[PDB]
């Protein structure tokens, strides 16, 4: 029929999580018809659009809603035409409905450049009594400062597992599908703290296989598993040079893993693996140098071989220490 | 089935130029009492509404309520091939995708029936407040379209003045500032110059001059005009066309500068 | 419908102006001389560019100022027909004035202009030049030609110093009865990053969201990346450890924070660290070329970790 | 205090749609005289010299002698928002920058205050030799400004004769030739359709069309025109008002070297 966020998208302020403060300053301000243009920044799929649209029908009606809020997406491209077309003449207007600012929701608001940003700058500056910005974005960086210093930013952050959980156990009391306590691990694990990807992945898991344990979420999403970076390491740690080179070139061609996937997940692996300090500088700088060397676009057999290269100087330094 | 007839053409004729670059379609609704149009434009400032009486029409069936949306475009060149002094009928069935516009050739010898498609056009009613206006003018229509053509060649928003003294209309540009002010002409012969006040407390609200232009595009209608206008309620003005209906326009106000002291 | 600081305590007249010295000087001077020439005024966004020259045209014509002054800002037509047609007219006109007074037309943002513009700025700063003085609030000066800085005097402004913002700052909490600590002000002397506007964008944010000033509350409203903890990890990767400064990651980590606001806390902790200045240097450099990899488009946890490891192996 | 009454509007209005085209500031000297306007068009080829007399106004009043300069389109403008039939009050002071006009509508009950901003530019007057020239024809004004529009289109540039016979109007274009000749348009019932030669020398001179179309933009100021043509001195267009003034328009020529061969 629908997908689950499009259905169990959340329509009140209460139904909004781990945005408790942001939440109630906002339902502070808005009580007191003292709400200025927003900024709310952060990570894609932790509440950025939906809780700005619960305050827009807080504010406004269904009727009025269509009318008083204008929204820009990526959808429009945002260059310097934009800002002096359609949101400027949209701002600079009053209407025919009850005497309350204009709304205007402007999602990927980080895609401006700065002469877009500056011309912005203008056009918030100049109309404030008569329309409220709202800009989302996922870098608070790669804007202005002076766009930040005329604008009240919010930091949207990510959802911590031990409050995200509830809101799982929900949607799979709602909806009838087999849960485990690795499948709800490999969640919260692979979501990365938003909710977006957890529902998506939730329901993928549900139409592809029908249960939801950890091996069908990793076989649906293609995660690199735990056991396939420890035989990587192990090889890399305990083999031979040749042995190990075709051994991961064979679980690479077989697996359909990537070098860069390889590379993140044995970084999360070696601040477990309990090196002494020196070998693990060693290794920390010449997996970044990888990274860097993958990301220009060279071959890749060949930083293959230089992981296991200084994951070999690694085991004849261990060995050595030993 | 809706079927109406007007009594002389020129009323479509003279109401459709009004709408030829202000509103961008046309919402009818049908009713016992008549046809109806509220219309907010694609800036929402400006609001038509246009209310003819049955009892105004020739002859006038209607049987249960319909909303019909059309486009403007077409009608506004559709206008230019009816006459003046002709008889023209709106013709809309039950189930059907088009409607019929049916009356004579500028020549008096042929039938011409233009049929026009519908847009099914999502439009809710906003609902007029109808609150009690703190002042009232009646002006000629005429002197009301010829003071904003004045007024074009100054600024871009004009500011409209009403006292007890009477109405004021301003203009202040790169140019130079332009005042224009009217008071007590019930001294005349013909009843249609009286430019009459009927309420007392002043009101000074600046309005944007494309849209009052195309507002006083509508000058024929009728022969006065009443201004209606108060503290934070948008400018009316009412078109008394004829007998059988009224037309009104409503507008917003321009946002005043920050000129707190 | 209360006022935002940055415009309600904007200064009135030149003695109020704390940023520069010189040239707030060279501007009082100016002010009374009578003999105003045409400027361009340069330096950073944010420092007062145009609440000075707008201060000077205040106390120089006084009562004629809505006839005898032009603000141009970028917020219009930033095309070469309304500078062709706007600015000849205005100069056109006559207002009666002093022996020792000029109409003012202010070009803010005078350097996003084509080369066009400016070589007809030329004859309209050179022809009308009794009639009217120009001043051109420019963001940087070398954009500027140079036929129209010859003609013209060159005005520098600086970035905002901490003291500076701190004599503001207090003379603004003085004035509207704010509750303070020392370790509030030192928060937003942080948040502020030299900007003035941002300064006192960020008081008033504070005040209206939680009223007394006191340095967790600077950053709940702003929530950058913390300074004690960004410190700690400059700290770590300074006395010769991984483990611990990589904890300190992982944590400023797991709380979503992308690698570009990461390190540019780190670059803004390691310019007030205290070491060695030859270990500043390295550290700075080696910095930057992490960031020049962010930037590039690395933006990865891996690299924020050999970014630690590369600042542990420089300190031996 | 500067207070000029004109009497209709219709002459300003004509005078102002005359020099629309041509002057870049308009420069007024008031004295006990009247007003006189004497200038220079925006590329220094033309003059302007109008000259409206002190009888002509209803009030006319002057205390010192004043050197006022304004802009032009925007008088044009600012004069675009009057009627014909309202009495024109030009008002300046002694030590200000405005200029207000002040005259009624074609309502008849409403004032209008126009106020306008005035220009600070030094402009050395040139001497007006007042001296005799080689023909003089006198002509309906209107054949003026039909035979300037009937001319444009032929060639860019044209030369006109005059001699003992009557008027020449000669135009080599790039269509082909263009040449008209009349003399003797006495016998005819009308007074103004007259043509009169009061002069001996003959004379041929070419000048550039679009300066005469801007100078046969004051057709309807006077019924009859007056053409002084010399070898030296420039080309003369006098336009005389009824019961005002004056306005006289001169023309230099330009360069048509014969060919080697
Ligand atoms: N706090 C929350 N509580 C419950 N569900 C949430 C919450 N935040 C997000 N969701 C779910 O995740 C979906 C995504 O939320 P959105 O706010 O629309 O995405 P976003 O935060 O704007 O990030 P973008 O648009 O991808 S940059 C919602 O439709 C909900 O289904
Ligand atoms: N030295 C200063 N003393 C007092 N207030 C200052 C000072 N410098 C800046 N401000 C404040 O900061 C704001 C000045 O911003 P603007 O001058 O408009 O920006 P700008 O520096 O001119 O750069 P532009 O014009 O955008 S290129 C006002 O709110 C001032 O009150
Ligand atoms: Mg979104
Ligand atoms: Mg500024």
């Amino acid at each position: 029929n629908l997908p689950w966020v499009e259905k169990y998208r959340p329509q009140t302020l209460n139904d909004l999580i781990s945005h408790q403060d942001i939440l109630s300053t906002i339902q502070k301000f808005i009580n007191e018809d003292r709400l200025p243009h927003l900024l709310l920044y952060g990570p894609p799929g932790t509440g950025k659009t939906s809780t700005i649209l619960a305050c827009a029908k807080q504010l406004y009606k269904d009727k009025e809603f269509g009318s008083m809020v204008l929204e820009l997406n990526a959808s429009d491209d945002r260059g310097i035409d934009i800002i002096r077309g359609p949101i400027l003449s949209f701002a600079s207007t009053r209407t025919i409905f009850k005497k309350g600012f204009k709304l205007v929701i402007l999602d990927e608001a980080d895609a401006m450049t700065q002469d877009a940003q500056n011309a912005l700058r203008r056009v918030i500056e100049k109309f404030t009594e008569n329309t409220r910005f709202c800009l989302i974005c996922n870098y608070l960086s790669k804007i202005i400062p002076a766009l930040q210093s005329r604008c009240t930013r919010f930091r949207f952050g990510p959802l911590t597992p031990e409050l995200m959980v509830p809101r799982l156990e929900h949607v799979v009391e709602e909806e009838k599908v087999d849960i485990s306590e690795d499948g709800m691990k490999a969640l919260v694990t692979l979501s990365s703290g938003d909710m977006r990807r957890a529902l998506n992945i939730l329901q993928s898991t549900n139409m592809a296989f029908g249960k939801v344990t950890e091996e069908t979420v990793y076989t649906c999403t293609g995660h690199p598993l735990k056991s396939d970076i420890a035989n990587i390491l192990d090889w890399m740690l305990n083999q031979d040079f040749t042995t190990a080179y075709r051994n991961i070139t064979e679980l690479k061609t077989l697996k359909g893993l990537a070098l860069h996937d390889i590379l993140t997940e044995i970084h999360l692996f070696v601040h477990r693996v309990d090196f002494p300090s020196s070998v693990r500088i060693h290794l920390l700088t010449k997996m970044a140098d990888i990274e860097y060397r993958l990301s220009v676009g060279t071959n890749e057999k060949i930083q293959l071989s230089s992981l296991i290269a200084a994951f070999q100087v690694t085991r004849d330094l261990i060995v050595a220490e030993a | 089935m809706f079927e109406a007839r007007l009594v002389q053409g020129s009323i479509l004729k003279k109401v459709l130029e009004a709408l030829k670059d202000l509103i961008n379609e046309a919402c009818w609704d049908i009713s016992s009492s008549g046809v109806n149009l509220q219309s907010m434009d694609s800036s929402h400032v400006s609001l038509v509404q246009l209310t003819l009486r049955s009892e105004g029409f020739d002859t006038y069936r209607c049987d249960r309520n319909l909303a019909m949306g059309v486009n403007l475009t077409s009608m506004s060149k559709i206008l230019k091939c009816a006459g003046n002094e002709d008889i023209i009928t709106l013709r809309a069935e039950d189930n059907a995708d088009t409607l019929a516009l049916v009356f004579e050739a500028p020549n008096q010898e042929k039938v011409s029936d233009y049929e026009m498609k519908l847009m099914d056009l999502d439009v809710e009613q906003l609902g007029i407040p109808e609150q009690e206006y703190s002042c009232v003018v009646k002006m000629p229509s005429g002197e009301f379209a010829r003071i904003c053509r004045d007024l074009s060649h100054i600024g871009d928003a004009v500011v409209i003045s009403c006292a007890k003294d009477g109405v004021k209309f301003s203009a202040s540009g790169e140019l130079g500032n332009g005042n224009i002010k009217l008071s007590q002409t019930s001294n005349v012969d013909k009843e249609e110059e009286a430019v009459t006040i009927e309420m007392n407390e002043p009101v000074q609200l600046t309005f944007a001059l494309r849209y009052l232009n195309f507002f006083t595009k509508a000058t024929p209608l009728s022969s006065t005009v009443t201004l209606s206008m108060s503290a934070d309620v948008p400018l009316v003005v009412e078109y008394k066309i004829a007998d059988m209906g009224h037309l009104k326009y409503y507008l917003a106000p321009k946002i005043e500068d920050e000129e707190g002291s | 419908y209360e006022l935002p600081w940055v415009e309600k305590y904007r200064p009135v007249k030149l003695n109020e102006i704390v940023g520069n010295e010189d040239t707030v000087s060279r501007l009082e001077v100016f002010a009374r001389e009578g003999n105003v020439p045409n400027i361009i005024i340069a330096g950073p966004p944010g420092t007062g560019k145009t609440t000075s020259i707008l201060c000077l045209a205040r106390a120089l014509l006084g009562p004629a100022l809505k006839d005898a002054m032009l603000e141009l800002n970028a917020s219009n037509d930033r095309g070469i027909d309304v500078v062709r047609n706007k600015i000849k007219m205005f100069a056109q006109q006559k207002v009666t004035l002093p022996k020792g007074r000029h109409k003012i037309i202010i070009l803010d943002e005078a350097d996003s202009m084509t080369d066009g513009a400016q070589q007809a700025l030329r004859r309209t700063m050179e022809i009308y030049s009794k009639t009217t003085r120009f001043a051109l609030a420019c963001n940087a000066s070398d954009k500027i030609i140079e036929p129209i800085q010859s003609r013209c005097a060159v005005l520098r402004y600086t970035k905002l110093t901490d003291a500076q913002i701190l004599t503001r700052l207090m003379n603004v909490i003085e004035k509207e009865r704010v509750p303070y600590t020392d370790d509030g002000l030192e928060a937003i002397i942080f948040t502020a990053q030299g900007d003035m506007r941002q300064a006192l964008n960020n008081l008033q944010s504070t005040f209206s969201g939680f009223g007394f000033i006191n340095s967790e509350n600077v950053f709940k409203v702003c929530d950058e990346p913390h300074p004690l903890l960004v410190k700690e990890m400059i700290q770590h990767c300074v006395n010769a450890n991984i483990d611990e400064a990589y904890k300190i990651l992982a944590h400023l980590w797991h709380l979503g924070y992308s690698p570009e606001d990461i390190i540019g806390n780190i670059f803004r902790v390691c310019k007030t660290f205290q070491m060695a200045e030859y270990l500043k240097l390295e550290f700075i450099k080696e910095i930057g070329y992490t960031h020049m990899k962010i930037a590039e488009g690395v933006n990865s946890l891996l690299q924020m970790a050999g970014l630690l490891a590369r600042l542990c192996q420089k300190t031996m």
